[PDB]
């Protein structure tokens, strides 16, 4: 998270870190949507250009983390990986969505609690240019560094609040083909403010709070960016609501 | 994924011309000093993934 | 329930309500900003 702040404890109890087993390292963000299911981006799991295709033995997820925070964080193995069948990494990450099933259901706590997924009304009410959502993750505090990556890495979970940007403005900001499965968010140059997702935040959630029911909803998954926090550029995010039918399919399949 | 600046000629899936990704099917000719970079048709090598955050405390051996 | 609880698990009914915030009728440090964006 570029230009964000230390999150308060318990701010984002649905926050999940995806972790490689050996070597131990942060791979991506993710979110908790039930006691048993975790949402992330496809590209966190499958990405041919980097020769990346993880199996369940390669990965752990970590939940309830603020900074090993024992008696507060839960580490879980994965039972199964599900990647959207029409995930198009060849072009520019159309349908960048994946579900991970936890080996075993976890207990909820002050620090562990699922986010809501949007429905039709939620999307219609909340997705308007200028409405601000919120991005959280453990990724780089800056796109580049002088000496070492270590220098831009946060000690605690970062948060930033960023506004949805108009589709035409999103399309005008880049030459990449934008689809209906994506949206962009961020401040225009010469707005008063800055901020963006950056390396190690991808797969993490873009949430919005409903005024109507006081509940948090994941409208987005951090998907892609040209740089982090560059002027005239915007973060792009998987449109979760538009892909909800696939989410339902996977979860409602018998013996999933 | 974040597309960052190409660091050697021949790379793709990185920022080549200004803040624009140079995509698959293309490769990035790095300008020397005073030269612009050029994204051209050709086979490119993806800019490698940067060394991830591997700085955490060790977790129980049970989780292997 | 949008998901069958049998395959989805527990969590849908109580989702999006944080134990350290909403459950306690307490606001986080920046959520006011989010609501201002809807109103102003
Ligand atoms: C993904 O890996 C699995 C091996 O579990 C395989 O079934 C599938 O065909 C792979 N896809 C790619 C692009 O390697
Ligand atoms: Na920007």
């Amino acid at each position: 998270i570029v230009e964000g702040q230390d999150a308060e404890v318990g701010l984002s109890p649905w926050q999940v870190m995806l972790f490689r087993k050996s070597p131990q390292e942060l791979l991506c963000g993710a979110s908790l949507i039930s006691d048993r299911w975790v949402l992330t981006a496809a590209h966190c799991l499958l990405y041919p250009p980097w020769d990346k295709n993880f199996t369940v033995d390669d990965l752990l997820v970590r939940i309830g983390k603020h900074s090993y925070e024992r008696k507060v964080e839960k580490i879980s193995m994965l039972d199964k990986i599900y990647i959207h069948p029409r995930y198009n990494w060849k072009e520019n990450l159309d349908r960048d969505i994946a579900l991970l099933k936890l080996k075993r259901p976890i207990e909820l706590s002050d620090y562990i609690h699922p986010v809501c997924l949007p429905d039709k009304q939620t999307a219609a009410k909340l997705l308007h240019a200028g409405f601000k959502g919120r991005v959280t993750g453990w990724g780089n505090r800056r796109e580049t560094w002088t000496t070492s990556v270590a220098e831009v890495q946060p000690s605690v979970l970062q948060v930033v609040n960023l506004p949805l940007v108009e589709r035409p403005v999103c399309k005008a900001s880049t030459r990449i083909r934008i689809t209906d499965n994506m949206f962009c968010a961020g401040y225009k140059p010469g707005e008063g403010k800055r901020g963006d997702a950056c390396e190690g935040d991808s797969g993490g959630p873009f949430v919005m709070k409903s005024p109507y029911n006081n509940r948090w909803y994941q409208m987005g998954i951090v998907s892609w960016g040209e740089g982090c926090d560059r002027d005239g550029k915007y973060g792009f995010y998987t449109h979760v609501f538009r892909l909800k039918k696939w989410i339902q399919k996977v979860i409602d399949r018998l013996g999933s | 994924v974040v597309y960052t600046d190409x660091t050697e000629s021949g790379q793709n899936l990185x920022l080549c011309e200004g803040s624009n990704v140079c995509g698959q099917g293309n490769k990035c000719i790095l300008g020397s000093d005073g030269e612009k970079n050029q994204c051209v048709t050709g086979e490119g090598t993806p800019k490698p993934q940067s060394h991830n955050d591997g700085d955490f405390e060790e977790i129980p051996e049970e989780y292997l | 329930p949008f998901f069958n609880e049998k395959t989805f698990g527990a969590g849908e009914a109580d989702c999006g309500l944080r134990p350290l915030f909403e459950k306690k009728q307490v606001q986080d440090q920046t959520e006011k900003e989010l609501f201002e964006s809807y109103i102003e």
